[PDB]
């Protein structure tokens, strides 16, 4: 970013290119969910016809402010001074104020901005496509990212509501117990859910018993979250609560989990170890 | 001098103590400043010849005694006075203190203590004593336990201890089902509330099993360490926490709230207690509803010193917060600084150096080489010094969402506010309201909030915040104390035995709960969220359901008043169920609170729910209706709310505060009556500051004079705003919301309301009959009152079936919606429009039967004229805002969904077509006048030379005038508007035309200005007359431009707000006089462009409700054809010889016009525009030209035209 | 629209004015009594004599309150397109200014092809011709390279017959001086 | 008239009525400027050479004219006033010797700058570099809000490395000292701008001098394409699958 003040010593035609690349990369249409009455009693697929009504949205007005791009790098169109504004920002390579429409890492490049977005409105498309297909009840079976989504708050409610509908039980009585799997494609109870897209910070998962690592991150393989009702059981000295953050600035907090210590380690040491789990690096 | 004095005339004005200093016999002038010159207290007591002060009166009634009165005659010195008057009030506040902890020494060392001595220690002593005494006994007891184990490890005391404090628990958990009046029940509440916190406490450390005295296990806790024996009064209690070393300011706190002591607090009041030890200040940071400010509130009330919030939320005074920094100093006081973050860059970095100055100044005591042998304290506010207290405080909040001041990031101990316990204030407060089952449904309550605010669309009138929460609660328990109180009653009328206790087991607390947030939160809530938020509602709480509160009473009342005004009815879900529900949602609110919003959008219906609420609880009660319907933005801010003179002071009353002026004064007797002030129009917030005195607890009208005007529960002020877009969150909060959603004021229903209203009112009439209404009910045998009436009956029998729930009516207005207009389009507009189009009808049929008085016309000719007219008025009042295409593609569709028979021409648009007096269709060209202007002007048509377009627009700007219905006239610019407004409105005699265009700058000062000059002003016996000077003459007022007066701050336009309080109420509250007026002879008509030019501010759909509008196109081909060839036939007079030119002439004009038009448009210069203006200035070259000339062959005309052209 | 504005002439102005008028009306020599016919007649006066032009910056304004000025004004005013000048009025604007001084010497050869951007150049040219032809392509080639540098994107701005005519006397002057210096 | 600040939009009305005179350096203004002071500080005789043939205009043409309006012309009106000591042979021959100096030097007018040019042509990329330094130096604003210098600034750095420094003291041989220029140069501005930022910068501020040297050098490829792929890789579109 140092050469974009004095360094004069053609951003139109690179622009030109990476719009096209961009529109390349980027899906067409995002499809918003049909909705009956049948189906707008389960909160999953309330959660999801909001989250895919958002994106689609989000996808119109990116796709459009594309074509505008394009129009105007293609000669046929003009942009006024805040365009210009916004076109000397995508070239210098800060993020506008126009595009912070959800949760992302602050202060990040464009282009990487562009990619995530490209992979969430794939996942989006995918979701979209699976509950079309099956209705609400592949919803709870479809495996989701938890990072991907722009609320996986609202997933982790939505996943809360449904469980509680499903065994008619207040929501005073449920708590969350959490069960990393290394088996892919677990046979998931009604009260269990998929969710990938999870990292460990610190420490390594055997088993559902973490143990310390010299390693920077570790790959965590399909979690199951599943909503136990809550018995009033003894809290046991090796239980280590870790928070669930979104990004690597951890500014943000999504929802707590619980693991087992393993080996003689105090648990203290995971806390001065700072074991976190991201949803992205 | 005066400060050194008396430091407490400071934060008052100095007009308010230069009135107390002369007038000082005036004290109930000087009684005015309590409320907010103390925590809680309103007023004084006063003898009846004000020579002893007998004691304190609070907000909520109390009255405390005086163990040692003061006495005023003997001390004349008016400081003197008033500095013994609290001094004595401290003295008095120890001196029973001290008595009501001898007294609860015996209640807390008595296993079982007797609920109705209980009661009687409760009412003879004030709220702040009996919670400071049962601190005091709490603490007291266990540190004789501690000083009895002395490390023995006897849990004896600490078990009896806990034991008294559930056993006394149980006392008032057992005595809270009764019913009790306002301030005692208070003091229950405030008492059960640190009483459960003391249990906590103690649970704590039998769980900790402490057994020292010196122990920091139980030194980190709300500690009363009491000197009964001391000789200071205010070193008689002290309040320690771990290292702090405090003693408590014996002030009167009041009946103030005190908050509960969750350990969020708990770490809030230690962090600010060891700070204040150390002399540093404080500052919790974070969001909003968490609970910084209040927190900061409870600790100043549980230590006893002055909390006065000073919030600046672009509320702040530069010039008094100086003055606030020395009154701080001088009394000792804690000023909490909500959300200090929002505050301006100069002022911002101005008020941090003086507080970073204060802090400073109370450092200088932290060092301990600064003996307090010798201690002057200095400090500097703008070039004084101040001494500063050792107790005083400065809590700057910050709320991020940025970080602390850069001169404050180190001098400030903070703390972060994230998350407080909500789980637990929920629980204390069940359980302190008397709730038997409070942990389970305050668990199950608190993920509810949490959950509305995620699962729920996002609005800005929804709100779930902890205030939320409290207000639920509260208005919870209060339904339970009226359940108890009901069941009690049927109990009592029943034969059946009574008992509290054994009723309150076997009662719904669930459904109590549910009950209440429904009663307090589903009137906020737009019609797409209810089967959400009922499923959200039986998950967080299964099987527990919402019985509606039904009163049937209210119901055949608001029947009643329903069919009397030509509406429709429904039980609940019918046709009538869902404004039905919200007109008794409405009666909820206002017997709860005393002023709430109807925040429906336009067409909607909240100002007929809220008449037909006035007159159904006028049949009910037999308590007469008053409506004061004062609009905010119809005047000025100073004529609205009152105004001073600046010299030779006196008070002039504004709208408002006149009209509550008269209701306190009451020489009617209002008070006996029910006054609803309501108003209309949308919400603006630079009309609520003034408003928010008179509305919240004070329910004062401040004024700058000093007089001082109470609201009765008689007085509620409802507010008809469309939308709370531009709203404040404290007017979000403060009132109760209805929302009106749009699809509750149906399209059935206003089929139903016009074709009632027309079957049932006689049109001719006027001013006569409105006011003989209360003369007569039905007027019996008088069924035929006027054939025009028999008309309208027969007309709207033929047309009910077009008025249908799926008809072509309804089928029209939804194609139309899914078209396109250039104004901004209104379902109500479009089917006023159609109305008034049937009522002209109407009175083209009596006019018709009246020119002939042989015979009137039958029902065949009446069944065809009014369906043609029908299909005439739809097209005309749904595609008439539209451009050529469209207009006609509505006609095409009205052709392939109708049923009455059309004309039959296929390639000829229907909207071309005139309504024959007989049943026929006949087209406006076979009737078009086909006139011969005079060659003296030609060019300049002061007259229209008639065409399809202008004989169209004259017959129905007459229809339109006809009901004195405001008009506006859309289009692009240089199509003839205002030309045929100029001649439809002056061939009529019955009417003057004032023609007055508004600027952007205009003020209805203008239209008051010119309502003086052309009319005058009449005093009748039934009111108000505005009138035209000369009799029977209608005065017409005109308008070239609607569009052009420019928004407000707020996006809501001075002008066009009065235009629609004239069309809508029919007249407006003067400001010399203050009075309501009617408008008798008076009409309105406007002309526009569309709003998506330039300098066209579109028009609001408040306004847009009522008018109807029309799109004037450019002429088109045929129509500038037949006007320029009669312009150049009867032009070419000036040659004798070119008679037979004046039509190739024209051709070939108007064929060149269009082609250039087809060519050049706009969209590639600007400039690119073509209008009969420029035509007619051809036209008039062209006249300059031929006119001193003699004769002139065909190759110089056609030369003269060709250059004219270029 | 009207030859005159609604809210002028109310009050005390409305008699003066009006009594004004009348006696203008009898200095004239028509008839009018009633005070409506009066002021139609002050109307017509008005939209007989006053007219009322505009000088104005070309197509590029889109910041006053103008800026894209209204359809309504472009509309009610006759619109006549001022331009910019053509190379024919340059090469006049450039022959008789710089006449008064002694350009006049016989010693110039014309080439083969004569680079001449005013299509009626006097063919062969002379010592003026090609003067006052250099002149009009310096200003050509200003043109040129603001249009180049706005292309690229760079800061510009409009160059105006007011530069031209500066030029012009530029070096007129500069000539001048320097005849004078010899 | 004046203005302050150089990135202004006056409207079409006002810039007709007057004319811009632009104060503010490009590359090219740096680049002529640098070669304005480096032609006349670095080798003496080089600075003599270009300041005796930059002297054949009006100062040498008024020194001349000032006295050849007595000596052009003579003809006429004897007077008997002039033979007091026959000592005007010198007088004209005062004239004569300046006549005989400035025909030399219009004689020899190419050879001196042709030695200038051929100078200037090792010292095309001593003034590219320069400029490259300045502009980069001056760009580093985007990194932090600290980062902001002076042209005045750069300009008290040159004139450092040129006269002040002890290291050119001694030094005659040119190909030698314009390698000790360069150096220098490069070292006193990376210390006194380094003086003045975050340690997480000056390696940061190092790399663009290396790269700016590595650009401005001759006899090796500048890696252009290279430093162009590692540096811009992570912002350009990386295929997935790859
Ligand atoms: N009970 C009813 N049955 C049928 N129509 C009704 C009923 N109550 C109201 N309306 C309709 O409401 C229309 C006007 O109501 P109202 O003025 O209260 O609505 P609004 O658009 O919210 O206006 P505002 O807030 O300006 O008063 C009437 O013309 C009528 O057609
Ligand atoms: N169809 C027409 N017949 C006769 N005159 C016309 C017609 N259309 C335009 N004119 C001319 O238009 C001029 C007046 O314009 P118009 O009647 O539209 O009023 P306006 O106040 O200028 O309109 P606007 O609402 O655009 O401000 C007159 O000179 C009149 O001759
Ligand atoms: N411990 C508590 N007991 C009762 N109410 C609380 C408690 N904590 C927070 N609240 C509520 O949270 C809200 C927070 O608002 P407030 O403290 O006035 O300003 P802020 O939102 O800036 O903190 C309060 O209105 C209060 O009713």
């Amino acid at each position: 970013k140092m050469q974009m003040l004095e360094d004069e010593d053609a951003w139109m035609r690179t622009l030109h290119t990476t719009a096209s690349n961009w529109l390349h990369l980027i899906p067409q249409t995002l499809s918003h969910l049909k909705r009956t009455v049948e189906n707008i009693k389960d909160p999953l697929f309330r959660f999801f016809e909001r989250e895919v009504k958002m994106g689609a949205k989000l996808l119109q007005d990116v796709r459009q402010d594309l074509a505008d791009v394009v129009q105007v790098c293609e000669g046929k169109k003009k942009q006024t001074n805040y365009l210009r504004t916004l076109i000397n920002e995508l070239v210098k390579g800060i993020l506008p104020r126009s595009w912070s429409h959800y949760t992302v890492p602050a202060g990040m490049t464009v282009i990487q901005w562009v990619s995530d977005f490209s992979e969430r409105i794939k996942q989006l498309q995918n979701i979209s496509l699976a509950a079309a297909s099956g209705g609400a009840k592949e919803l709870k079976n479809i495996h989701v990212c938890l990072g991907g989504l722009f609320v996986p708050e609202a997933y982790i409610t939505a996943t809360r509501q449904y469980v509680a509908q499903a065994n008619s039980w207040s929501l005073e009585e449920l708590c969350l117990e959490v069960n990393v799997t290394t088996s892919q494609g677990a046979t998931l109870d009604a009260c269990s859910f998929g969710v990938t897209g999870l990292k460990l910070q610190g420490a390594t998962c055997n088993n559902n018993k973490l143990s310390l690592s010299n390693a920077i991150s570790t790959a965590l393989p399909l979690t199951q979250l599943r909503w136990v009702k809550q018995t009033n059981t003894e809290k046991k000295a090796s239980v280590v609560t870790l928070p669930v953050y979104l990004n690597f600035t951890r500014a943000d907090l999504i929802f707590t989990v619980d693991f087992e210590i393993a080996t003689k380690e105090d648990p203290r040491s995971f806390y001065e170890r700072g074991v976190a789990v991201l949803c992205t690096e | 001098r005066e400060r050194s004095s008396f430091p407490r005339f400071y934060f008052v004005g100095d007009e308010d103590l230069l009135e107390i200093i002369g007038n000082s016999k005036n004290v109930a002038k000087l009684q005015k400043h309590f409320k907010k010159m103390f925590a809680g207290v309103s007023s004084i007591i006063l003898n009846e010849d004000n020579s002893v002060v007998l004691g304190i009166s609070s907000r909520e009634g109390e009255e405390v005694m005086f163990k040692t009165p003061v006495s005023i005659t003997e001390h004349p010195k008016i400081n003197e006075w008033l500095t013994l008057v609290e001094k004595e009030m401290r003295v008095t506040l120890a001196k029973l203190l001290a008595e009501s902890v001898t007294e609860v020494e015996i209640f807390g060392k008595a296993t079982s203590i007797d609920p109705n001595t209980y009661i009687t220690w409760i009412d003879k002593y004030q709220a702040q004593l009996v919670v400071l005494s049962a601190q005091i006994a709490w603490s007291e007891n266990v540190e004789t336990a501690l000083s009895s184990m002395g490390g023995g490890g006897d849990a004896a005391p600490l078990h009896s201890v806990l034991s008294n404090v559930e056993v006394t628990l149980n006392v008032l958990a057992d005595s809270v089902l009764m019913e009790q009046p306002p301030l005692r029940r208070r003091k229950l509440e405030h008492l059960i509330t640190e009483l459960v916190h003391q249990r906590d406490v103690t649970r704590s450390l039998i769980k900790s099993k402490i057994d020292n005295a010196k122990s920091f296990e139980w030194l980190s806790q709300m500690r009363f360490y009491f000197d009964p024996k001391q000789t200071d009064v205010l070193q008689q209690l002290s309040i320690q926490m771990a290292n702090a070393k405090f003693n408590y300011g014996f002030e009167y706190l009041g009946v103030q709230d005190k908050l509960v002591q969750t350990p969020l607090t708990d770490r809030c009041y230690l962090t600010m207690t060891q700070a204040l030890e150390a002399r540093l200040g404080g500052s919790p940071f974070g969001p909003a509803g968490t609970g910084k400010t209040e927190s900061v509130k409870a600790l100043g009330h549980q230590l006893g010193r002055f909390v006065l919030v000073f919030n600046c939320d672009e509320t702040f005074d530069f010039q008094a917060m100086g003055r606030i920094f020395v009154g701080l100093c001088q009394v000792g006081a804690w000023g909490c600084f909500d959300e200090f973050n929002r505050l301006e860059e100069r002022m911002l970095s101005a008020v941090s150096q003086q507080v970073q100055c204060i802090q400073e100044a109370l450092r200088e005591h932290s060092n301990p080489n600064y003996d307090k042998t010798s201690a002057p304290i200095t400090c500097e506010l703008l070039n004084k010094q101040v001494k500063v207290s050792p107790d005083m405080a400065i809590f700057i909040t910050m709320n991020p969402g940025s970080n602390l001041p850069d001169n404050l990031k180190k001098l400030f101990r903070s703390l972060a506010m994230t998350k407080p316990d909500r789980q637990l204030i929920a629980q204390v407060m069940l359980y302190s309201q008397g709730f038997r089952t409070a942990e389970v449904l305050a668990n199950k309550i608190v993920p509810f909030f949490k959950l509305c605010d995620e699962q729920l669309s996002s609005q800005s009138h929804y709100d779930f915040g902890l205030r939320a929460l409290k207000s639920v609660l509260v208005s919870a328990g209060n339904v339970k104390r009226e359940r108890i109180q009901k069941i009690k009653r049927e109990k009592e009328e029943r034969g059946e035995a009574v008992d509290e206790g054994e009723i309150a087991e076997n009662l719904p607390e669930q459904e109590i709960l549910i009950q209440s947030v429904c009663e307090t939160m589903v009137p906020k809530l737009v019609a797409e969220d209810i089967p959400l938020l009922f499923s959200l509602l039986s998950d967080v709480f299964p099987g527990v359901q919402y019985h509606r509160g039904e009163m049937t009473a209210l119901r055949e009342e608001l029947k009643k008043v329903c069919q009397e005004m030509y509406l429709t009815y429904g039980d609940g879900e019918e046709v009538g169920g869902m404004w039905v529900e919200k007109v008794l949602q409405l009666y909820q609110i206002t017997q709860i609170n005393h002023g709430l919003m109807m925040v429906g959008p336009s067409g909607s219906g909240k100002s007929m729910a809220w008449r037909v609420l006035l007159k159904a609880l006028e049949r009910l009660e037999g308590v007469e209706g008053v409506a004061h319907i004062i609009d905010p933005k119809a005047i000025s801010k100073d004529h609205l709310y009152g105004t001073l003179d600046p010299n030779t002071r006196e008070w002039t009353d504004g709208l408002f505060t006149h009209v509550l002026r008269k209701i306190i004064d009451s020489v009617r007797g209002e008070l006996q009556k029910r006054q609803w002030i309501v108003f209309d129009g949308d919400v603006d917030p630079e009309w609520v500051e003034n408003l928010n005195s008179v509305l919240d607890d004070n329910k004062l009208l401040t004024l700058p004079n000093g007089e001082r005007l109470s609201l009765p529960p008689n007085v509620r002020i409802m507010f008809e705003v469309q939308d709370l877009k531009y709203a404040t969150l404290a007017t979000v909060s403060r009132c109760g919301m209805v929302w009106f959603s749009e699809d509750v004021l149906s399209t059935d229903m206003i089929f139903n309301n016009f074709l009632a209203r027309l079957r049932s009112i006689p049109l001719d009439e006027g001013e006569d009959e409105a006011q003989r209404r209360r003369k007569g009910k039905e007027d019996e045998g008088e069924e035929a009152a006027s054939p025009m009436l028999q008309i309208q009956r027969d007309a709207a029998t033929i047309m009910q079936p077009y008025f249908t729930s799926n008809g072509l009516v309804t089928k029209a207005l939804e194609h139309a919606f899914q078209l396109e207009h250039i104004m901004d389009l209104t379902r109500l507009r479009c089917l006023g429009s159609l109305f008034s189009m049937l009522h002209q009808a109407c009175r083209n049929v009596a006019q018709y039967n009246a020119n002939h008085p042989d015979f009137p016309m039958q029902i065949e000719q009446l069944e065809r004229y009014i369906q043609r007219y029908l299909v005439y008025a739809i097209l005309w009042s749904l595609s008439g805002d539209s451009r050529l295409k469209m207009r006609a593609e509505l006609g095409e569709y009205i052709r392939r969904i109708t049923t009455v028979p059309l004309p039959t021409a296929p390639n000829i648009p229907i909207i071309d077509y005139e309504v024959s007096i007989s049943g026929e269709w006949s087209p406006w060209q076979a009737k078009v006048p086909q006139i011969e202007v005079e060659t003296h002007k030609v060019a300049a048509p002061d007259v229209v030379v008639p065409t399809l377009d202008t004989v169209r627009h004259e017959a129905l700007l007459y229809t339109w005038l006809a009901e004195h219905k405001p008009l506006v006239l859309c289009g692009p610019p240089g199509s003839g508007k205002t030309m045929t407004l100029f001649s439809a409105l002056r061939a009529l005699p019955d009417m003057e035309v004032v023609g007055l265009n508004f600027s952007s700058a205009t003020t209805p000062e203008l239209l008051l200005k010119t309502f003086d000059h052309y009319c005058e002003y009449r005093r009748t016996p039934n009111g108000v007359v505005l009138a035209p000077v000369q009799l029977g003459k209608w005065l017409v007022l005109f308008c070239d431009e609607i569009n052009l007066p420019d928004m407000d701050k707020y996006g809501t336009q001075r002008v066009i707000s009065f235009i629609r309080q004239m069309v809508e109420h029919g007249g407006f509250y003067r400001t010399s006089d203050q009075t309501w007026v009617k408008l008798e002879r008076i009409q309105f008509v406007g002309a526009c462009n569309p709003p998506t030019d330039p300098g066209r501010k579109p028009l609001s759909h408040r306004f847009l409700r009522h008018v109807p509008v029309v799109y004037v196109d450019y002429p088109g081909p045929a129509s500038l054809t037949q006007i320029y060839g009669t312009f150049n036939r009867a032009m070419l007079r000036l040659i004798p010889s070119l008679r037979t030119y004046a039509e190739p002439l024209t051709a070939a004009m108007v064929e060149f016009y269009t082609m250039s038009q087809e060519r050049f448009t706009q969209d590639t210069q600007p400039h690119y525009i073509y209008s009969p203006r420029e035509m007619t200035r051809w036209v008039r070259g062209i006249f300059e030209a031929l006119r001193p000339l003699e004769t002139l062959p065909v190759e110089g005309l056609i030369r003269i035209w060709a250059h004219e052209a270029l | 629209a009207n030859g005159e504005v609604p809210g002028l002439f109310e009050g005390d102005e409305y008699a003066t004015l009006m009594t004004q008028c009348k006696e203008g009306a009898q200095k004239e020599g028509l008839m009018l009594d009633s005070h409506e016919e009066l002021y139609k007649w002050f109307t017509s006066q008005v939209i007989r004599n006053l007219h009322v032009v505009f000088t104005m910056n070309p197509s590029s304004e889109g910041l006053k309150d103008r800026a894209a000025t209204s359809p309504a004004l472009f509309n009610r005013c006759v619109l006549n397109w001022f331009g910019d000048w053509s190379t024919e009025a340059l090469y006049q604007v450039g022959k008789e200014f710089t006449s008064k001084m002694d350009l006049e010497k016989p010693n110039y050869i014309v080439p083969d092809y004569m680079p001449v951007v005013y299509d009626k150049l006097p063919q062969p040219p002379s010592h003026r011709e090609a003067i006052v032809n250099s002149c009009v392509f310096v200003h050509q080639t200003l043109h040129q390279a603001n249009a180049r540098l706005a292309k690229r994107g760079g800061r510009t701005m409009a160059i105006t017959p007011r530069h031209y005519l500066d030029f012009i006397n530029h070096y007129a002057n500069l000539f001048h001086e320097k005849r004078s210096e010899l | 008239l004046s203005t302050r600040d150089p990135t202004v939009e006056f409207p079409p009305d006002l810039c007709s009525r007057v004319t811009f005179v632009n104060f503010t350096v490009t590359r090219s203004s740096l680049q002529s400027q640098c070669l304005n002071e480096v032609l006349k500080a670095e080798r003496p005789d080089v600075d003599e050479k270009r300041s005796d043939l930059l002297k054949l205009q009006g100062e040498f043409q008024l020194r001349l004219r000032q006295l050849e309006k007595s000596l052009l012309q003579a003809l006429n009106e004897v007077k008997g006033r002039i033979l007091d000591d026959d000592t005007i042979i010198t007088t004209l021959e005062n004239l004569k010797r300046e006549a005989a100096e400035v025909t030399r030097k219009v004689e020899e007018t190419d050879i001196v700058m042709q030695e200038v040019e051929t100078v200037s042509q090792q010292y095309l990329p001593l003034s590219t570099a320069c400029s490259s330094i300045y502009f980069t130096m001056e760009s580093l604003k985007q990194i932090h809000f600290l980062y902001q210098y002076s042209l005045q600034f750069f300009l008290d750095i040159y004139h450092n490395v040129l006269y002040e420094n002890p290291n050119l003291k001694g030094v005659t041989d040119h190909t030698q000292r314009l390698s000790i220029i360069t150096k220098d140069l490069f070292q006193v501005a990376f210390n006194r701008v380094a003086r003045g930022m975050l340690h997480q910068d000056h390696i940061t501020f190092a790399m663009l001098l290396a790269r700016i040297k590595l650009k401005g050098t001759v006899g090796e490829p500048t890696y252009d394409a290279e430093f162009q792929h590692f540096l811009r890789g992570n912002e350009i579109v990386l295929s997935a699958g790859s």
